[PDB]
């Protein structure tokens, strides 16, 4: 029977899955932040660069 | 007797994780983002308009200089841009005019191309005899082609039709990994910054998160109500987005293995065709079916501007490896270079 | 790939003659084609280029209304008209392939060539130096100097570096002064600021004897440099 | 058998208040279409739109000659160039129609033909003809035979003789009759007879095909407006110039009656062309 291996390598699959360090959701949100305002001021489209630097003009 | 128990310990372990994915999830991202200053109002010119396609594009990505990009149309033609210039490097003549997807190498030596002939044809562009050719024929997908793309110039994972994806080795022509756990056909796939990784949206509302070396999926991150027609990956690799055909797009997040934020709006109504993340990651760019192109801020879930002149269904889009230009190819045959300025 | 010339002999002055260059084992119609004559004991000279499908034609402003380059895609051969011949006309005439598009390497490949033996505003490119004595394991910089900066508006500067081996057809070193030619060893390397052109050989062997030339691609009509030497 | 000045002058400014407003958004309907794909159908309907609006501009000049009974208070430099402002669209948008209904014949009579020569360059080629020959007709009729001209040697200008101040109104009968009818034998009757053999050509295919109830009925009316309006509009001002040549004793009041109807194809023209 096949049902039974895909059983079990899907109750394998979750728990590896389970045990991994998860941090609270606000640390992903201020690393995200953090993330976009150092790379704000590189980022050509959030802030647009001058027109003599911008190559396709 | 056998079955029905282990079909009800499978109902339990979904109940478990859905209750775990709930108890995580301790508030949501939309209130976290309600301090940050918006992105505002976003313009986005015509910079380019990449005339000389005779048909339908389906399909395009950029390289890795930012500058070249290869395009698959029903014409049945490769053509390899130099956008820049609006320059056609080369104008490879496809073997099956049915093109659904194509690449662009990380090298820049070999794109790729594949449709519904279910082989995911790879050319060479630098060789000593000056023109291009098919290098290697990958075939074994029961399905048609749908996304392809290259880990290195040696590796390449492909998503068909038959509910599997596969990793394929170039040299040797043979599928290194084959990926199975989806039950509908699957239209996309958004490789990982760092390679490791790699997922996939499917035809049953599910977005999977596969692993190249491990051979098996590893999440299946599952929100949508609608097929996927595209997935994308966050810049940092820690989050992706998976557009729908419902109208609306979800960006999942890696670690949470849950939804963060839904991005619709009621006068929207037709399904996300492409979506492609800029390079901070701020800007959400999605291609949709009414002609448009909408832009979401990625943290705050409110629109910011449209490049809504492409009169036609957008089936492709693409951001530049640094970020200085979106480029969106419809099915009016017309390849539209954009950026921001003031 | 391979390209192969004939038509050479002695011909007397002001006569006619058919320089005929046969392209096999590539794709001859997409290729551009050059002339590049070698005057006995001096550097390289342009003569003409075709571009591919003969959309557009050039010549050298010393042979303009006397030497004609013509290509024929069916046959695969290249034809160098020829007719009012001179005594400075006597000279090695190359057959040279390039293709041109962004990421390219023009000049890749070189003919063979036949000797021709007559009986009885343009970039001037200089090299200080033109016999360098040399000993293998050292590093050898070559200078190539331009009257004005090759860099263009589009960031890129247009070099390309020859090694001539003594008795064989000069061979591409380095285009646009950065990008390796396909099967050079990785030894070679190059530099520019715009005016100032430097060619570097990391450590040296045997092979690396020959004559340099540094090129100019900005513009028409296409100029060769001085030549220098290399010598054990 | 009559005219007063100020009817002409209300006739003329009812073109102006008519064909004005649409024929602004005749070409914006026409260049709402252009933008998103460029057909043969757009391009007759852009050349036509835009010389209708050549002509809307002119009625205000010849609507103030019209109540100075015949007078030209405008500067006598204006009448050679209003002669093209006016005159030319008269003759242009019957060559047009013409053209646009071959394309229709074309179109309908063998289908899988005409998808293979579908390019709109074909077209403008052929509006540029349309362009060249009318522009070329009146600028030899100008040059040889118009007043200040070639034959007429006088201080009188290019354009224009002044007995009692005129644009072109006393051009003699004796040279005119002849000349006007070059211009109605070549540049309106072969474009006329040209879409009535497209028209019914049109029909014999229309029914052939398989319609909703449209192969001889919606389809009927819009290819015939083509050939309504040149029967309707620009019919009657040229019927005045060939009826001048066989009738050279015919009183003029006949020709001024149908300057107003052939002015009048400013308003009908875009309603029939169906790209409001
Ligand atoms: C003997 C006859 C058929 C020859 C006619 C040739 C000339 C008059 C025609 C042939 C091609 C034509 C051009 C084709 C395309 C355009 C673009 C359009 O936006 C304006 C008119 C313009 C610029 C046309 C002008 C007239 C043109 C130059
Ligand atoms: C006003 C816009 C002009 C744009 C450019 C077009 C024209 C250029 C010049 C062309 C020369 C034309 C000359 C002839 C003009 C009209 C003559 C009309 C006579 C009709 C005779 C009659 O019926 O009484």
């Amino acid at each position: 029977t096949a049902s039974i291996a895909q059983a079990r390598k899907l109750v394998e699959q979750l728990k590896m899955e389970a045990n991994i360090d998860r941090i609270k959701v606000s640390k992903a949100a201020a690393d995200l932040m953090a993330y976009c305002e150092a790379h704000a001021k590189e980022d050509p489209l959030l802030t647009p660069v001058p027109a003599s630097e911008n190559p396709f003009r | 007797s056998e079955l029905d128990q282990l079909r009800q310990e499978a109902e339990q372990l979904k109940n478990q994780i859905r209750d775990a994915r709930k108890a995580c999830a301790d508030a949501t991202l939309s209130q976290i983002t309600n301090n940050i200053d918006p992105v505002g109002r976003i313009q986005m010119r015509t910079r380019r308009t990449l005339r000389g396609h005779l048909a339908k594009i389906y399909a395009m990505h950029w390289g890795t200089d930012s500058r070249l990009l290869v395009s698959a149309s029903q014409d049945g033609k490769l053509i390899i841009w130099d956008s820049y210039t609006t320059n056609k490097v080369h104008a490879i003549p496809l073997r099956s005019s049915w093109v659904m997807t194509c690449a662009y190498a990380p090298s820049g030596n070999y794109v790729a191309c594949g449709g519904l002939d279910n082989i995911c044809s790879i050319y060479n562009l630098k060789t000593r005899e000056g023109n291009v050719r098919v290098s290697r024929e990958l075939a074994g997908h029961t399905g048609y082609l749908s996304c392809c793309r290259f880990l290195d110039d040696n590796q390449i994972v492909t998503s068909s039709g038959d509910t599997t994806c596969a990793l394929w080795d170039i040299e040797t022509g043979q599928q290194t990994t084959t990926f199975t756990g989806h039950t509908g056909d699957v239209m996309s796939l958004s490789l990982a910054p760092d390679t490791r990784l790699f997922v996939s949206g499917a035809c049953d509302a599910s977005a999977k998160l596969w692993d190249v070396r491990e051979g098996m999926c590893r999440q299946t991150f599952t929100g949508h109500e609608s097929d996927i027609n595209a997935i994308c990956f966050f810049p940092n690799g820690n989050a992706f987005a998976t557009g729908s055909d419902d109208a609306t797009c979800r960006l999942f997040d890696l670690r949470a293995d849950q939804e963060l934020m839904t991005y619709s709006h009621d006068n929207i109504i037709c399904g996300i065709t492409s979506v492609s993340f800029s390079k901070s990651g701020r800007l959400l760019l999605a291609g949709y079916d009414d002609f448009n192109c909408n832009v979401w801020d990625a943290l705050k879930a409110d629109r910011a501007g449209v490049l809504a002149g492409h009169d036609n269904r957008v089936s492709c889009l693409g951001v530049t490896d640094d970020g200085m230009a979106v480029a969106t190819g419809s099915w009016d045959s017309f390849l539209k270079i954009w950026n921001g300025s003031s | 790939v391979q390209l192969v010339e004939s038509g050479g002999g002695l011909v007397q002055p002001g006569g006619s003659r058919k320089l005929s260059c046969s392209a096999s084992g590539f794709a001859f119609s997409s290729f551009g084609m050059h002339w590049v004559r070698q005057a006995p004991e001096k550097g390289l000279e342009w003569v003409a280029y075709i571009s591919s499908g003969s959309g557009t034609i050039y010549y050298a402003d010393t042979v303009k209304g006397r030497f004609t380059i013509s290509r024929d895609d069916p046959k695969n051969t290249l034809f160098l008209q020829m007719t009012s011949l001179r005594s400075e006309d006597t000279a090695m005439y190359y057959c040279v392939r390039s293709i041109y598009y962004y990421g390219s390497s023009p000049f890749d490949f070189w003919g063979q060539g036949t000797t021709l033996t007559v009986s009885a505003a343009d970039i001037v490119m200089t090299q200080a130096t033109s016999s360098v004595p040399v000993t293998p394991g050292e590093s050898v910089s070559i200078s190539c100097r331009s009257s004005k900066s090759l860099l263009h508006s589009n960031g890129n500067t247009y070099l390309y570096w020859f090694l001539q081996r003594p008795g064989q057809s000069p061979q591409l070193l380095i285009y646009r002064m950065s990008n390796l030619a396909s099967g050079v060893p990785d030894r070679f390397s190059g530099s520019g600021s715009g005016t100032a052109f430097t060619l570097t050989i990391s450590r040296l062997e045997a092979e690396d004897v020959g004559v340099y030339y540094c090129m100019q691609h900005l513009e028409y009509p296409l100029t060769f440099g001085a030549g220098t030497k290399l010598e054990l | 058998m009559d005219l007063p000045p100020q009817l002409s002058f209300g006739l003329y400014v009812a073109a102006f208040a008519l064909g004005f407003p649409l024929n602004v958004l005749a070409i914006r309907g026409a260049t709402a279409h252009a933008r998103l794909r460029l057909t043969p159908s757009l391009v007759y309907a852009l050349n036509l739109g835009c010389s209708d609006l050549l002509l809307t501009v002119s009625l205000p000049l010849k609507a103030v000659e019209a109540l100075a009974s015949g007078a030209w208070p405008l500067p006598a430099s204006l009448c050679p160039v209003f002669a093209v402002a006016h005159f030319f669209p008269l003759y242009a948008g019957g060559g047009f129609l013409a053209a646009l209904s071959a394309g229709r014949y074309l179109g309908a009579a063998f289908p899988l033909g005409y998808q293979a020569f579908r390019r709109p360059c074909y077209s403008w080629g052929v509006c540029a003809a349309i362009w060249a020959l009318v522009l070329c007709h009146l600028g030899l009729v100008f040059g040889l035979e118009a007043p200040g001209g070639w034959l007429d040697h006088s201080n009188t200008s290019l354009g224009i003789n002044t007995p009692v101040n005129v644009c072109l109104e006393a051009w003699d009968p004796a040279s005119a009759g002849p000349a006007r009818f070059s211009l109605s034998l070549l540049l309106f009757f072969l474009p006329l007879a040209i879409t009535a053999f497209c028209y019914v050509g049109c029909l014999r295919a229309l029914a052939r095909s398989g319609l909703t109830h449209r192969r001889k009925l919606r389809a009927a009316w819009v290819a015939g407006g083509a050939l309504l309006t040149l029967l309707l509009c620009v019919g009657p001002y040229n019927a005045s110039n060939v009826a001048s040549f066989l009738y050279p004793n015919l009183g003029g009041s006949w020709r001024k009656l149908g300057l107003i109807t052939g002015a009048w194809s400013v308003v009908l023209n875009p309603l029939v062309t169906g790209y409001l």
